């Protein structure tokens, strides 16, 4: 099954360009088509443009040129390119396979399927900063966790083992502090009998700074 | 080109009704229509193909119809996982086009708050800087009152909020309140106590620590 994997989360000045990368691997086709689809948050999806098996672009008129969709066949990527970035244009930008997938009624369907991940761009012209990790330590139930503070631009993921513990985790949406900088709390509910017994560790990552970062959280 | 007018942009309902969703198109797309699905924080998956067609695996509550210009997506018997935001999309067009997306929210039975409060670990005061973290988990409806006290004095602009979206399974929120202080303000006082209120409390719920005890 194809699957695309899109390149990292930053933080662009406003003015500049951004260039998004989007690499297929596991399907049975050396080139795809491919769309681009962006969600600035609390907005709807908006469609940008797309590329076909052989490289013909199409894009939304209303983007006025500042999208351009590029291929490398050689490493199965496609690129989108959106200049002239302004605060309006923070989003996750996504790019997905829209091929033809169904045909009935002497018709073809293309649809959206497999989805990138997302990459997240920040148009800012604050400076990225990593994140400091501090633990909140904890019968009946326990609560513990880890407040992952001061960090810019989002985002940052949270793990309780790896992803090995997932059951009464909340990851809670980051607040923007009045510094300007992000803050997140992420918690676990958990036996209070297993405290003491059971390592619980939290990781976080900021990919924008590179900074992946482990804390064990202790009673 | 071709705009989709979605409709309503939002709705609330119970588990087990019927919903439905709106989709219009401004010319006739004939039945190169779309349905996605999209969960808090994940891609969009596709339900139903031209317009009427579910996808594999998707459960059959799912239905979509519609020809022309008029379409819509009907879930005959909502659960608590649909909890998502729908988007029409029509594929008639080499420029493809989305609707403004159907928020749909899930109505459940009142649940209390599981209160829990954190004192600043002691590293972060090292660094200058003391965050107290309330912890209200797993309860319906969203709307609380969190109120910080210290030493009995009602805080005021120095705390700030965060709440999830609805569980998938359950339907709950959690919610977290952070106050900030500095070391030398956080050390100026020994009882700090967020107070919670909520519909499915009888009385408000206060959890407290002595600093240091």
């Amino acid at each position: 099954q194809v699957q695309l994997v899109q390149s990292g989360a930053e933080v662009k000045k406003p003015g500049s360009s951004v260039k998004v990368s989007c690499k297929a691997s596991g399907g049975t086709l050396n080139s795809y088509e491919i769309t681009w689809v962006r969600q600035a948050p609390g907005q709807g999806l908006e469609w940008m443009g797309g590329i076909t098996p052989i490289f013909e672009t199409t894009y939304a008129q209303k983007f006025q040129g500042r999208v351009t969709i590029t291929a490398d066949e050689s490493t199965s990527t496609t690129y989108m390119e959106l200049s002239s970035l302004r605060p309006e244009d923070t989003a996750v930008y996504y790019c997905a396979r829209d091929g033809v997938r169904y045909c009935g009624g002497g018709r073809c369907y293309n649809w959206f399927d497999p989805w990138g991940q997302g990459t997240l761009v920040t148009v800012s012209s604050a400076s990225t900063k990593g994140p400091s990790v501090f633990p909140l330590a904890p019968g009946g139930t326990a609560a513990l966790g880890c407040l992952v503070k001061d960090y810019f631009p989002e985002p940052v993921t949270v793990s309780w083992n790896s992803g090995a513990l997932t059951s009464g985790v909340h990851t809670f949406p980051a607040v923007l502090q009045s510094s300007g900088l992000y803050s997140l709390s992420s918690v676990v509910t958990v036996p209070s009998s297993s405290l003491g017994t059971q390592t619980y560790i939290c990781n976080v990552n900021h990919k924008p700074s590179n900074t992946k970062v482990d804390k064990r959280v202790e009673p | 080109d071709i705009q989709m007018t979605q409709s309503p942009s939002s709705l609330s309902a119970s588990v087990g009704d019927r919903v439905t969703i709106t989709c219009r198109a401004g010319q006739n797309i004939n039945n190169y229509l779309n349905w996605y699905q999209q969960k808090p924080g994940k891609a969009p998956k596709v339900l139903i193909y031209a317009a009427s067609n579910l996808q594999s695996g998707v459960p059959s509550r799912f239905s979509g119809s519609g020809s022309g210009t008029d379409f819509t997506l009907t879930i005959s018997s909502l659960q608590p996982e649909d909890f998502a935001t729908y988007y029409c999309q029509q594929s008639h067009s080499t420029v493809r086009t989305f609707g403004q997306g159907t928020k749909v929210e899930i109505k459940r039975t009142v649940a209390a708050p599981s209160v829990f409060i954190f004192p600043p670990s002691d590293e972060q005061l090292k660094s200058g800087t003391a965050s107290v973290v309330c912890l209200l988990n797993n309860f319906y409806p969203r709307e609380a009152k969190v109120q910080w006290k210290v030493d009995n004095a009602l805080q005021s602009g120095n705390s700030q909020e965060s709440v999830t979206e609805q569980d998938s399974k359950d339907s709950t929120y959690s919610l977290s309140s952070t106050l900030t202080l500095s070391k030398a303000d956080y050390e100026k006082h020994k009882v700090y106590a967020c107070e919670v209120t909520h519909q499915g409390l009888s009385s408000p719920v206060t959890k407290s620590f002595n600093r240091g005890e």
